[PDB]
């Protein structure tokens, strides 16, 4: 069924709580939650899991294997590929170094359950939130997003929104500015996209293990570059999805992490 | 308050369960969740998918130490069935199923390695529908198409189950000439997909709504075919909401009515009122700022919809099975000849 | 607010219909038994204007003579009628920049390009306009067009693909789709510079193009002195947001159901059926205004006049249109197809999807499939048709005539 | 002139929907009659039947099936029509006065033999009147309605309508709980998809005078029909056989539903309602609608075919009584009421005498 896994890539933790815990108890709070296990590499674990697991009554059943290549020694995508033959079992769940959020996974493993769609991976995602003002730092670093924002309108069609290509700046703006294949186009062809889409990393999948073994999806890095391929005909393959909301949660990306735990995230 | 139908008790919106002391089937769920959400069914749709998820099931079988493959699964699958009338009660194509499926659980005895325990379920519960339904439909297919002649009409009413492959079989594996009238009602636009499919497959459709219903009739008009959900004792078609009323003007302007049905559609039990036995669907749904909003919380408003009701069977004209044909009164003597007989 | 001005401009599309339009407008041609100029007029009768401002680049002289004999010429319509006749390949904007130079118009306008025909209100496509006004003073206009939702590159000439606001529906950039079955240029380009203070912006495809927009008169004295644009679409709504002029705001606008425009007979094909159908309600066929009809409805979508001779023995299918002055035979089959006024049906002929105009008399056993004829043009016997067949007017065909696809012949 | 240009924006008042409803069109007809009463030089009473009946025939024949203008003008003919006759035998001297209304209409076209003096202004004065005392009873008709259906319903029954687009039963059922001071409750279905936008408006200003209302869907309306045994149709007019021109859509079949069941059909009708017409066809009176609301997609490539209907008929042995501001009637008995107010010569109301 569900499996968790966690990837990871000042570095001491300010609220209170280690950086590396905040995503273990977090995914399992209650029942519903519970994925099979979660991995992580080492990461000096001891002043990690030492306190982590304290207080136990709670039949806190952690299993936890150890790698050392996949931790910015290598990229992420073609990695994970060797990295998942003894570790599949059912559906995945992928989660970032340092996440948090304010709404637990509960209502997003809901968004899981009613995927008759076929599909092969949703990706829950967030834009940035209320922000402080026009702020002191460099320029807004934007990632613009390539994709389908708001909800289908129409019955049986892309019934969550679809993300359908990923760049950023500095790669397209910066050297063909904004150019899209208008083949690509043609499925589903009334998009929307934004500029503050923060990458939540949370990517909920599934049983493509089975099914990437064909030749084009395997030189993939940074493990969002599949449907950025139109991967059809010159019919139309596999489908991805993206679903996001509205207020009221949290994450972390930039050096910001600093001051988000100072007035946003105060708990009490 | 004079009929107080609204405190009439078959259903209510009760949901949010937590309880793990089972081991709850996670896919099990999810037929739950594509029922309730949002109704993506007929009967036998219901019937496959039902049993599509009960293959899948007994094959993670999980059988405890003290205890016998015959003693917890009749626990085991039948705890797993009140997910679903949290969602949705049953039918009798749910319900002649599933008694027949805890037979087949009484009758093994402790001498299974649980290796043995698939293949003596999964051909056996294979060959149920492999006969009950799909070559069941098959003898539907002959019989129907001789009672047919060609450049007719055909009046259908929501999604079809069974008479789909019926039309199917004329207009294409027999190539005569029909049209075709698919009409279904607010909420649930289940004809519809009738209305894709059959244009998909290239036939003369002109779909309908209930409202409108007279100047259908007002043309050259014939051959009004139902699908059904289940046929009482007497002989009333307790089927989908608003099927009466075609079937009261068409036998009313002197055009004959028949059912498309089966055997495995059939029932013991027996009444004569349509609001007595039913079934009441999540009263927002009859709404889409809409226009109104608050039948909660408002002195004296409320939403009905009904699911399924009952038609006379003088309506009825003749009444079509695996078997064969019969009159709607003549139907009770298959429960005693054939089902749980044949 | 007041003084609702227009320009009316035909003459664009004669590239379109070569084979006929040698004798009379596109304009002038009948959709459902009768023509397409008052569509329009109706439709700016249901804007409450005061005043058009026709263009007739060619086919001057019988453009007036039917306004003569229309109901517009006489005091009772909302608008009086002007032309201004031009001589040959006249294109748009040009008319524009050469009637801006005459300078008549005053403050707002409506432009209607090409041939409409539509459901839409007039009322609130205007206040969102007049919302435009109160949310920018650089404003530029707002272009209604409608959405083409279960239907890709299906509009069949140019697919024509838009990209604007989220929030005010600005036009972002306009960058024309390739042809859909050329599987080759396979690239669009939007300049991300000019893509500042948006920030959530939707591109979209299915807007399909009807060129009814209305604006000021302040754009086209923009549009003066940039004498190097061409078109309405294809050049001047880029450049104009392309980062050229700096801060001019147009919008568009999006409805949830009927406007459409004629670009070929692929568009005549489609939507005489479906006004001939309810996809146009409520603008439908037995309102009679034009020529006064006497159509009575019945069901199955028939459209029948008066002084119709029904021959015994002939099924009549769906979504047909019958004139007076017409006479059907015995054992023919009238299915999915308009049909002229005044005209002759023989014996055994099955008309099936085929615009059949006035004064024709086809002979016996000469079945028509996809094959629209137009006026005085009449068959022989065992005349055979298939796809594409737009034979003109006045067209003698002897007997045994089978013909092959496309047959544009005169 | 100035009264032909108003005609003419009245003719294009009746062709794209400027006005609907049975009640709105009636008194907007008949303001806009009295400037053609007031600018017309008849010169001779049979040429003034002439200026308005050809004025029809401008009218019935620009659009048909809209009524309540339609028998407008043919009621203020019949009463210029009366006094024809009036002037006439009063003129002469022998037989001045007979004034028993009624001689047998069977006879009178089967024997053919071949102080107010004249004052042939009063014409004009009389219909200056008639365009008022019209209105005045179009005004107040929910008082014959009220005084004989609280009359002819009681108190404890369920009920139903197929109309919710009726302003007489949308104001009627506020009294009839009012002062009548009688408990029940309404089902209500919807006119799917076009009274759909009324219905959940009429049962919500029923919950502020709560009535113990619910709304039903279409599907359902068999299904509890068992229960209820009364009915009442807001109808939009009415012809000669008793066969009613009904209001837009799903209430002809229901009709039907109820009849079966051997249940009351009730129905309400102002005087001005009527019409002396005859239902010739049933499908030159009933009207369609769109294509649009019956479903989005509008597929060019399948595209299927679909009805749309906004006028629905019933037969008159389907109904049962006609609350009218002048008692209840028979199904059979609307021809009375119908030629003591229309004659035989504008019933076909035509320039053709053929």
């Amino acid at each position: 069924s569900i499996q968790a896994f966690v990837f990871c890539g000042a570095l001491l933790p300010i609220g209170n709580r280690p950086m590396i815990e905040y995503v273990l108890d977090w995914c399992d709070q209650a029942d519903g939650l519970t994925s099979f296990l979660s991995l992580r590499k080492q990461q000096f674990e001891l002043i990690y899991k030492a306190l982590s697991n304290s207080n136990h009554s709670h039949h806190l059943q952690d299993p936890k294997k150890i790698n050392f290549i996949p931790s910015k020694a290598n990229s992420t995508g073609e990695s994970l590929q060797k990295e998942l033959l003894p570790r599949i079992n059912g559906d995945f769940v992928i989660l970032p170094c340092d996440f948090v959020t304010d709404i637990p996974p509960q209502v997003l493993v809901d968004q899981f359950r009613n995927r008759d769609d076929n599909n092969l991976a949703m990706t829950i995602y967030y834009k940035n939130s209320l922000d402080s003002s026009i702020d002191k730092k460099q320029q807004q670093k934007q990632k613009q997003q390539q994709f389908f924002t708001v909800y289908s309108e129409n019955e049986d069609s892309e019934r969550q929104p679809i993300l359908l290509d990923v760049y950023s700046q500095r790669d397209v703006t910066k050297t063909k500015y904004l150019q899209i294949r208008s083949h690509l186009l043609w499925n589903y062809p009334n998009l929307t996209v934004s500029t503050k889409l923060l990458n939540s990393f949370i990517y909920f999948c599934s049983f493509e293990l089975c099914q990437l073994l064909k030749l084009g999806p395997q030189s993939m890095s940074r493990q969002a570059s599949f449907k950025d391929p139109f991967t059809g005909n010159q019919g139309i393959f596999i489908l991805p999805n993206e679903t996001l909301f509205i207020r009221a949660n949290n994450l972390n990306a930039y050096m910001d992490a600093n001051r988000f735990v100072l007035k946003i995230k105060s708990q009490t | 308050l004079e009929q107080s139908f609204d405190n009439s008790s078959l259903i209510s919106s009760v949901k949010e369960l937590l309880l793990n002391k089972d081991l709850i089937h996670p896919s099990i769920l999810l037929l739950t969740s594509h029922l309730a959400h949002y109704k993506i069914v007929g009967s036998i749709p219901r019937c496959i998918a039902m049993l599509e998820v009960f293959q899948i099931v007994i094959k993670d079988y999980q059988t405890p130490k003290g205890t016998t493959l015959s003693r917890n699964l009749t626990s085991y699958l039948s705890h797993q069935i009140d997910l679903l009338k949290k969602a949705r009660p049953l039918s009798v194509t749910m319900g002649n199923a599933i008694r027949w499926l805890k037979q087949e659980i009484s009758l093994i005895d402790p001498s299974t390695p649980d290796k043995a325990a698939k293949k003596d379920l999964c051909e056996k519960i294979g060959q149920f529908a492999k006969e009950k339904i799909e070559l069941a439909d098959q003898l539907i297919i002959d019989n129907a198409s001789t009672q047919i002649e060609e450049s007719t009409t055909i009046v259908t009413y929501g999604s079809s189950k069974v008479l789909t492959e019926l039309l199917l079989h004329n207009a294409i594996s027999l190539k005569k000439n029909i049209k075709v009238i698919v009409v279904d009602s607010r909420p649930l636009f289940e004809g519809r997909k009738m209305a894709e499919t059959l244009r998909n497959a290239g036939v003369n459709v002109m779909y309908a709504l209930i409202t409108s219903l007279d100047t259908i009739f007002n043309m050259d008009v014939d051959y009004v075919f139902l699908g059904a959900h289940s046929i009482l004792s007497n002989g009333f078609l307790y089927s989908r909401a608003g099927t009466a009323m075609l079937a009261m003007s068409a036998k009313r302007r002197n055009i004959p009515v028949l059912v498309c049905c089966e055997s495995l559609k059939f029932s013991q039990r027996v009444q004569l009122d349509s609001v007595t036995f039913n079934e009441l669907a999540d009263p927002n749904d009859l709404v889409n700022k809409n226009i109104l909003d608050g039948w909660q919380e408002l002195p004296s408003l409320n939403i009905v919809n009904i699911l399924y009701d009952l038609t006379p069977p003088e309506y009825i004209k003749k009444v079509i099975t695996e078997f064969g044909a019969l009159p709607p009164s003549s139907v009770p003597v298959i429960l005693r000849e054939y089902k749980g007989s044949a | 607010e007041d003084r609702l001005q227009a320009v009316v401009l035909t003459d664009s599309y004669e590239t379109r219909f070569m084979p006929l339009t040698a004798v009379k407008p596109r304009c002038l041609l009948p959709l459902a038994n009768v023509p397409l100029i008052e569509y329009t007029l109706e439709f700016l009768a249901k804007a409450g204007v005061h005043e058009v401002f026709l263009i007739c680049s060619s086919h001057a002289n019988q453009i007036n003579d039917y306004i003569e004999n229309s109901k517009w010429n006489l005091p009772w319509s909302p608008f009086k009628i002007t032309t201004i006749m031009s001589p040959e390949a006249r294109c748009t904007g040009d008319v524009m920049r050469d009637l801006d130079n005459r300078g008549i118009i005053t403050g707002d306008f409506i432009l209607v390009s090409g041939d409409v025909l539509t459901n839409i209100d007039f009322s609130k496509m205007l206040e969102f306009h007049k919302k435009m006004h109160l949310q920018d003073k650089d404003h530029i206009s707002t272009m209604c067009l409608s959405k083409a939702s279960t239907y890709p590159k299906t509009r069949t000439i140019e697919p024509a693909a838009f990209v604007l606001d989220k929030s005010t529906s600005r036009c972002i950039y306009y960058q024309d789709l390739p042809l859909p079955s050329s599987r080759e240029k396979t690239s669009i380009q939007i300049d991300p510079e000019l893509l500042d203070n948006v920030d959530e912006f939707v591109i979209r495809n299915d807007l399909i193009d009807c060129r009814i927009d209305i604006c000021t008169s302040h754009v086209p004295l923009i549009f003066q002195e940039n004498f190097d644009y061409q078109s309405l679409r294809t050049d001047f709504v880029k450049g104009v947001i392309s980062s050229d002029i700096l801060g001019k705001h147009i919008y568009a606008y999006l409805t949830d159901e009927y406007a459409v425009r004629v670009e070929s007979w692929q568009t005549y094909d489609t939507i005489s059926q479906d006004f001939l159908g309810r996809w146009c309600y409520p603008l439908v066929l037995d309102s009679n205004i034009q020529d006064d009809q006497t159509y009575s409805y019945e069901s199955r979508h028939i459209y029948k006049e008066k002084d119709v001779v029904l021959a015994q023995s002939c099924k009549i299918g769906k979504c047909t249109a019958i004139g007076s002055g017409t006479k059907i035979g015995e054992g023919t089959k009238i299915e999915n197809s308009v049909i002229g006024r005044n005209c002759q049906i023989g014996e055994n002929i099955r008309i099936k999807n085929s615009f059949i105009w006035d004064d024709c008399i086809i002979g016996n056993n000469s079945i028509i499939d996809h094959s629209l004829i137009a006026s005085n043009a009449t068959l022989g016997s065992n005349v055979r048709l298939n796809d594409g067949c737009i034979i003109g007017f006045n067209v003698k065909i002897d007997d045994n005539m089978d013909l092959d696809r496309n047959t544009k012949i005169s | 002139s100035d009264v032909n240009v108003t005609i003419d924006t009245f003719v294009a008042k009746l062709k794209r929907r400027q006005v609907q409803g049975s009640y709105a069109i009636a008194l907007e007809t008949l303001q806009l009659l009295m400037r053609f009463i007031s600018a017309a030089r008849w010169n001779h009473v049979n040429d003034l039947i002439e200026q308005i009946r050809d004025l029809g025939n401008s009218l019935e024949k620009a659009h048909p099936t809209a009524f309540s203008c339609g028998n407008v003008i043919r009621r203020i003919l019949a009463v210029l029509r009366d006094e024809v006759e009036e002037d006439t035998m009063s003129t002469t001297v022998t037989s001045t006065s007979v004034a028993e209304p009624l001689i047998s209409s069977m006879f009178n076209l089967l024997q053919k033999p071949e102080s107010s003096m004249k004052t042939k202004t009063d014409y004009r004065q009389v219909a200056i009147q008639g365009i008022k005392d019209l209105i005045d009873e179009i005004k107040n008709i929910d008082e014959g309605i009220q005084q004989i259906a609280i009359d002819l319903i009681h108190d404890h029954e369920i009920l139903l309508t197929p109309t919710p687009d009726s302003k007489t039963v949308l104001k009627f059922l506020i009294t009839a709980r009012e002062r009548s001071n009688r408990t029940f409750t309404v089902l209500v279905t919807e006119g799917f998809p076009n009274n759909t936008k009324n219905a959940h408006e009429f049962a919500k200003k029923l919950a502020q005078h709560n009535i113990e209302t619910l709304v039903v869907p279409d599907s359902a309306v068999f299904a509890l029909m068992s229960r209820v045994g009364k009915v009442i149709i807001g109808t939009k007019a009415v012809f000669v056989n008793g066969g009613t021109i009904s209001s837009n859509s799903g209430v002809s079949s229901v009709c039907e539903c109820a009849r079966e069941f051997r249940t009351p059909v009730f129905a309400v009708a102002g005087l001005y309602k009527l019409s002396p017409l005859y239902p010739f066809d049933v499908e030159k009176f009933v009207e369609f609608g769109g294509s649009q609301r019956i479903l989005p997609r509008m597929d060019p490539r399948k595209r299927l075919d679909t009805v749309n209907q906004i006028t629905d008929y019933v037969p008159p042995e389907n109904i049962d009584i006609y609350i009218t501001n002048v008692g209840g009637f028979n199904p059979s008995f609307i021809y009375r009421i119908a030629w003591d107010n229309y004659k035989q010569i504008d019933v076909h109301l035509d320039k053709n005498k053929a």
